[PDB]
RNA sequence: UGAGUAGCGAAAGACGGGUGAGAAUCCCGUCCACCGAUUGACUAAGGUUUCCAGAGGAAGGCUCGUCCGCUCUGGGUUAGUCGGGUCCUAAGCUGAGGCCGACAGGCGUAGGCGAUGGAUAACAGGUUGAUAUUCCUGUACCACCUAUAAUCGUAUCG
RNA sequence: GAGCUGUAAGUAAGCUUUGAUCCAGAGAUUUCCGAAUGGGGAAACCCAGCAUGAGUUAUGUCAUGUUAUCGAUAUGUGAAUACAUAGCAUAUCAGAAGGCACACCCGGAGAACUGAAACAUCUUAGUACCCGGAGGAAGAGAAAGAAAAUUCGAUUCCCUUAGUAGCGGCGAGCGAAACGGGAAGAGCCCAAACCAACGUUGGGGUUGUAGGACACUCUAGUUACAAAGGACGACAUUAGACGAAUCAUCUGGAAAGAUGAAUCAAAGAAGGUAAUAAUCCUGUAGUCGAAAAUGUUGUCUCUCUUGAGUGGAUCCUGAGUACGACGGAGCACGUGAAAUUCCGUCGGAAUCUGGGAGGACCAUCUCCUAAGGCUAAAUACUCUCUAGUGACCGAUAGUGAACCAGUACCGUGAGGGAAAGGUGAAAAGCACCCCGGAAGGGGAGUGAAAUAGAACCUGAAACCGUGUGCUUACAAGUAGUCAGAGCCCGUUAAUGGGUGAUGGCGUGCCUUUUGUAGAAUGAACCGGCGAGUUACGAUUUGAUGCAAGGUU
């Protein structure tokens, strides 16, 4: 589960292959948002006066299912489980260990 | 989370007296008219009733 | 399709000046014409915001529309006396206990409910874009409560 | 265990690791109307009596308690009838009421159209509708029975008996039961004779292979009936927690596809994810988990509680009952030779040497004991809750209703009733410029696609238009067909395509009729929808298995 403030792979999209920090998350439908991918050109308020300058670009939500945590020792894209070896619940990774 | 039922029940009817009429009643005035900002102050003192009342019956 | 065909629902309008992209149709002015035991002024039922102001012209209006009983956004009904209840009863309806009846239920006494009737204290002016016996001015009346006096007391209330 | 303040985005002000929002258990609050219950009434309103209290020098106005009717049991209970049964007075009690599943189950009352090719007995039918009382089931139930074998042993339900016996203007039609094979399967309490007490309490005592009272010696609680109160351990329901295994390269806006090598499986159900995923995400197999509440089931405790043979000199064993006549109803059975069960009226028995039944009735012979009352299981149904399935529907279909529907709307009312789903993977919902008062357009941008621009997937026909290649202003036309110049194009490549000067032949289609161009009927046009079906019996054919046997 991708909470906000790890450091994720994308693996499928046409950003496929970069990485970067989850700043948002929308647990509701299951949407999150990464720093780097997904860029947008939105034509904001016609009427509004900001005052408009032209065209402005931010990242777009991203599915979940697309983006996979990063391992501390070897810095792969790794499912991950639970060891519960603290009195809160841990999470550690697939392929080591160690806590993610 | 925050609960203002800690007194006793002398005090306690003093804290509905001031909680409601010298505190509810002034917000309503001043949203009426157009002067009061902090709108969610309104919803905070109005549980702040409601925990007092719940106690009060609930030592019977 | 019939077809750019029938119809456009009793009736007198003319001109000048304004508004505006756009006017025989909206606004203001003048002249002319119609009703006047009423096409005028108040009210009950009924309707239920159609009332007022500033904006709008897609649909609705049998044409047009800058206008509207249409659309949008804010406003507007003030009572001791006026009408109804805290008063009385007609028809009628309902009815404790009762009488009757396969059931459900029907009828009916005392007692209630029920105005279109009987009783019951307020009249002149001013004022707003929308209220007036209601608000504001001026002078009154009525039921009740308490505090002080004439005077008590076989007064006094039924 | 990190975001959140619903649909529903906005702009605001705030809460949350000092544990928010959320998901389950148990509590608190709970305006007014409605059986509505202090009185009234056009439901969601109006007007009051008593008890303290809040406010005022005082009346007005508020707050919280309380006041319907009937029934039942206590107390004042002193009437027309003196003494006393009626009327009245107040105080008590989770006493009654009114709703919903128009399904299922008992009882009261009770049609017609229809079939008989008319119609009255009969049938439809004790069905529909209405009314009352229930229950989680109801009703039935412990032999005054079925039978005829050397017998069986409460009731209900399912196969067979069987479309048989029988009933019937012997017409239409209606229609059993016993035996046998199965599911399920405990049976007990009162009246009386009698015995101590004051018509009454308790003991005693419950039947047909005859029981009890009386006489002689003497010796397991089944709280679902059987008499009925309580502390008493294991599962189960209501939130959840873990849970194996894939990387790369091409095409594309995007891989889960294709081509390569790999890995899991008590896990290859299913859904999602920019396209088709066992290994990306929710999950699945398989294990684990309950503060608190409710269930189902136990081991002890608690409460009940002496079992059987012998015994008739004398007693008891259900009365206006059984039964009969008369008039009806009900049993498959229509009054018939009608036994066996009920209701109304009137007569009216017997007392174990008794009484009833075995299809009129009598005799013998068998079986059984009426006129008091309880009783679990196998059975019927679904407004619901939870977990799943389909050679079921896919927006004129499927519930009337996928949609904010019993809602727009239509009637005084009871009542009747529609239409309306789809942009994209993601709003990334067209900044700016130009014409215009606006609306709507032309470019530029967003996107893989804008002839995907919210009247948003694909976009058929009728119908309304804008261009052009041949042809038409002397002609008599079910508008086609066969023959045929001229002109104009070039095919799924073959005895080619479009147009048609002129010459032959020719009165639409469907229904219904001896017979229709018919002036006999139906259709304005286009699209969608719209009519020999299924269950159970009979008969005759083809096929397959076995054969004096075949089959449950």
């Amino acid at each position: 589960h991708i909470k906000k403030g790890d450091n994720v792979k994308v693996i499928a999209g046409k950003d496929k292959g970069k990485e970067g920090k989850v700043i948002a998350t929308l647990p509701k439908k299951d949407r999150v948002v990464v720093e780097g991918v997904n860029i947008m050109k939105k034509h904001q308020k016609p009427t509004q006066l900001n005052p408009e300058s032209g065209i402005l670009e931010t990242e777009a939500a991203i599915h979940v299912s697309n983006v996979q945590l990063l391992d501390p020792k070897t810095n792969e894209p790794t499912r991950v489980g639970y060891k519960f070896v603290d009195g809160k619940k841990v999470r550690i990774a697939k392929k080591s260990g160690e806590e993610i | 989370k925050a609960k203002e039922i800690r007194n006793l029940t002398t005090s306690e009817i003093e804290e509905q007296i001031k909680s409601s009429k010298e505190e509810l009643f002034n917000l309503r005035f001043q949203l009426a008219t157009g002067q009061l900002e902090e709108t969610a102050r309104i919803r905070t003192v109005r549980k702040t009733i409601a925990r007092l009342k719940t106690v009060a019956r609930e030592r019977e």
